[PDB]
Parts: structure tokens; C-alpha cells; sequence
């Protein structure tokens, strides 16, 4: 019921059944217990919370949508329910960030681990930066820069350009560019050096890395088509 | 051409 | 903090644009327990809500009651008392959800009062929460729910065949959740065949005088019964 | 291949 193997066990069971806030509850639980995930188990955890924060981003987009289109009848229940749903997206988002400092992000360990917690924070911030309006919008953004910043530093120096982890860090921190930080040139720039550098090395893969490398090379690829309108 | 951006999946 | 009726349902209206029905079910229960009549729209909202929450856990149950009919199989591993208790947790929720709804209707829908559609309406609901209990009931409890949901069903059956034609979309409806329950949960297969054939035969000699409108409900339902009876009788 | 209910 309690010890950390239980938790992992219900964890894959909830995702079996599809029950996305109940194995991100489980998977908590297991990182709580102070020890260290195993790859599988860091998937297990990004999956859980992916989900579950996919759920409001979706919501709060449609709500936010209807707020902001109802322009010259518009409703003061629009504006309360938005509130709500945002609200429970930023506490999502500061649990996991919580977990990340307090128990996941570590001095060092092997890098593709310290590279995913830290694209972790970074997509974190990012969501928070998606709906953040105040002066924090500012911090927030901030902090997701360093993050993602500081995963780059680490896959630029340990990781080949073909890995899955350092091409999904590359593509996450350009749609950073691109949507948060309003920075089209670098996101294109970035997406351009990623995608022509991994194309450089596709040679020398595993059919096992390579579907994984040409999966998120694709999603480039469309960003790109998408955001400088070559076709 | 538009479409929707894509992030990490 | 709007929290009158007409604020209710409009919050209920946006939460299912957003696809949040357990956020919908709950601004539903709220308009419903400020005293008035649902319309029809509004019934309908309160349908979608809770069908979505219960639809969302009875799949849940099904996967995981499958892997714990697969872990006591003979010559199994036949260990870990983790699924048996997640299995009770989300079974334990499902009813939560299904007591909630037979409370509402108890205590605010179903009333001697009603128009005919509005009352097979509530009673085919109160039929399926029953049913929907019935499909993890296993101790002394399940004769005692599979009763009430023969009850609610009869009594929707027994309006619908006074006051409604055969084509009617409700009545269709109804006829068909009862004909799933005498297969699935009353374990007669005689009972559901004869009933899903006569509510199709009845509705489709009656499909010529339809209107436009009305001919596309009732002949997504008549499919329903159809596909059914192909499955039921293999043909 | 799974029974049709309300739907």
C-alpha cells in the first residue's frame, strides 16, 4: 500500500486504466521516499504530470479563447472559471517544480538524468509563463531560460547531437523562443542548428535511437515550415 | 501554412 | 463567487467546451439543488456530466479487474495485493459518483409531478446508475441493486408505451440500456434479443411518417439496437 | 465488438 515499489506498481497501473492524476499522486509519492529514479521510472513521472497539466493547458486555452474573443455579451462566470482552472494549472506546475528542486535536480549523476530534470523545470516555468500576467511574468520567464539554458550547457558538452533527449531540449527551449520569449529569430536559428547538426551524424544510429532521433527531427522540421513559411 | 506548434511528444 | 442558478449553468456550459465534467457534474448538481425543473437542455447537461465522469471510471475498473482476474488464474504468479487495492479504490470512487446522481434524483428530479419525456428521462437514469453499481456488485447487495434497477426501467418502460410512439428518440433509448441490462446484468439473453428486435421492428414501421429533425436520433439509436442483435444472436 | 449503450 505504502512502500515505494507499491508505488511504482500503481503508478504503471493507473496508466494502464488512464488514471493520469492518480499515477502522478503515486509517482510523488515514490520521489518523496528520497531515492533515485531509474529511467523508467523518470518516465513514468513525466508522463503522470504531461497529462495532467495537458488537461488544464487545453482547458485554460478554450476558456481564456472565449474571454478574450467576447469583445464590444460577455461574462463575469468566463473570467471566475478561467481563474479556477489557472489556478489549479500553477499549483500543478509548483508541485513538480517543488519536487524538481527539492528532491530530483542533483550535483551530478549521469547526464542524460541531470538533462531531463533541468528540460523539466524549463517546460514547468514555461507553463506557468503561458498563463503568468502580473510582474512575475518577467521571473518567470527568467527562470525558465536558466533552466533550459543550463540542460543546453550539459547536453552541448556530453551528449552526440543525434540524442533524443538533447534534440526534444533543443525543440522545447526554440518553442521557448518562439512563443514566450518572443524571440523568432532565435527560435528559427535554433531549430535550423539542431535539426542541419543531427542530420550531420544520422549515419552512425541504432534503429532503436534512430526512431526516436527522426520523431522529434520531424517536429523541427514542421515548427520551422510552420515559422518561416517555406512549405 | 497554419497548423499548431509542436513541443516535447 | 457567482453562484446563482443561471451563473450555474453557464460555468457548466463553458466546463464542458473545456472538457472538464467533473468540474460540469458539480456546477449541474449545484443548479440542481437550488429546487427548479431542469429543461431539456439542461437535463442533457447534467447526462453529459456524469456519463463522462462514470464513463471515465468504469473504464478504470474493467482494466484493472481484468488484471486481477488474470493474477488469480490457476498456475499464475498469483501475488500483490496492489491491484486488489487500487481496483477497491477506484470501485469505492465509482460509487461515490453513482450514489450522488441517485440522491439528486431522488431527492429533486423524479417527481410524480412531471411531464412524460422528463420522467423516462430521470427514471432510464436512475435505471443506469443502478446498472452501473450492478456491474461491480458482488457481496449479499447485488439482488437488492439489480431490483432497483429493474424497477426504475419498468416504470420508464411503462410511460414510454402510454405517452411516447415507438420512433421516439427516449424511448429508444431506454428500451436499449434495458435490453443491455437483461443481457449484461439480469443474465437474460431471450429477454434483451426479444426486446432490442421488437423496439427496432416497432420504431421501423413507423420511420416513413418521421420529420428531418426527428429521423436522425431515432436511426442512430435503431443502429445501436441493430449492432447489438448482430453481436447477441451472431448474424 | 463491446455492447452499444446510450450513445
Amino acid at each position: 500500500h505504502m512502500e515505494r515499489a507499491s508505488l511504482i506498481q500503481k503508478a504503471k497501473l493507473a496508466e494502464q486504466a488512464e488514471r493520469y492524476e492518480d499515477m502522478a499522486a503515486f509517482m510523488k509519492g515514490a520521489v518523496e521516499k528520497g531515492e533515485e529514479l531509474s529511467c523508467e521510472e523518470r518516465n513514468l513521472l513525466s508522463v503522470a504530470y504531461k497529462n495532467v497539466v495537458g488537461g488544464q493547458r487545453a482547458a485554460w486555452r478554450v476558456l481564456s479563447s472565449i474571454e478574450q474573443k467576447s469583445n464590444e455579451a460577455a461574462g463575469p462566470e468566463v473570467r471566475e472559471y478561467r481563474e479556477k482552472v489557472e489556478t489549479e494549472l500553477q499549483g500543478v506546475c509548483d508541485t513538480v517544480l517543488g519536487l524538481l528542486d527539492s528532491h530530483l535536480i542533483k550535483e551530478a549523476g549521469d547526464a542524460e538524468s541531470r538533462v531531463f530534470y533541468l528540460k523539466m523545470k524549463g517546460d514547468y516555468y514555461r507553463y506557468l509563463a503561458e498563463v503568468a500576467t502580473g510582474d512575475d511574468k518577467k521571473r518567470i520567464i527568467d527562470s525558465a531560460r536558466s533552466a533550459y539554458q543550463e540542460a543546453m550547457d550539459i547536453s552541448k558538452k556530453e551528449m552526440p547531437p543525434t540524442n533524443p533527449i538533447r534534440l526534444g531540449l533543443a525543440l522545447n527551449f526554440s518553442v521557448f523562443h518562439y512563443e514566450i520569449a518572443n524571440s523568432p529569430e532565435e527560435a528559427i536559428s535554433l531549430a535550423k542548428t539542431t535539426f542541419d547538426e543531427a542530420m550531420a551524424d544520422l549515419h552512425t544510429l541504432s534503429e532503436d535511437s534512430y526512431k526516436d532521433s527522426t520523431l522529434i527531427m520531424q517536429l523541427l522540421r514542421d515548427n520551422l515550415t510552420l515559422w518561416t513559411g517555406s512549405g | 501554412g497554419s497548423l499548431r506548434r509542436g513541443s516535447t511528444c
